[PDB]
């Protein structure tokens, strides 16, 4: 079992940097989309300015 | 407009009514997704 000790962890013993550690999983960086391009952002500024008062909304992708 | 009513002896109001429409649409597209849109016309109450 000590034949497979991966010998550059023992070189930097107690001095491990980021590429030698198991990281928690997660995707890369996608930029956040424009909140002007939301499905009900501009139409709430248009349907209300026509004279309506609005109340109510559709649940999200997570259903909350 | 202006009125000329008979003078009483104690102050009164003038319950003036304007004939408008007063409409409601309401849709449930999803379970627990209720939503309305009120629109009364001409005296709308929703400006910017």
């Amino acid at each position: 079992r000590e034949e497979t000790v991966r010998p550059d962890l023992a070189a930097s013993f107690n001095d491990w940097t980021y590429d030698q550690l198991t990281q928690p999983p997660g995707t890369a960086y996608l930029p956040a989309p424009d909140p002007l391009t939301g499905p009900t952002t501009i139409r709430d500024k248009v349907l209300s300015a026509e004279g309506e008062q609005l109340a109510g909304s559709r649940p999200s992708v997570l259903h909350g | 407009m202006q009125f000329t009513v008979d003078p009483m002896t104690e102050p009164t109001y003038l319950m003036l009514l304007f004939g408008v429409f007063d409409q409601v649409v309401i849709n449930q597209p999803t379970r627990s997704g209720i939503s309305v849109a009120y629109l009364r016309l001409p005296f709308a109450s929703g400006s910017a």
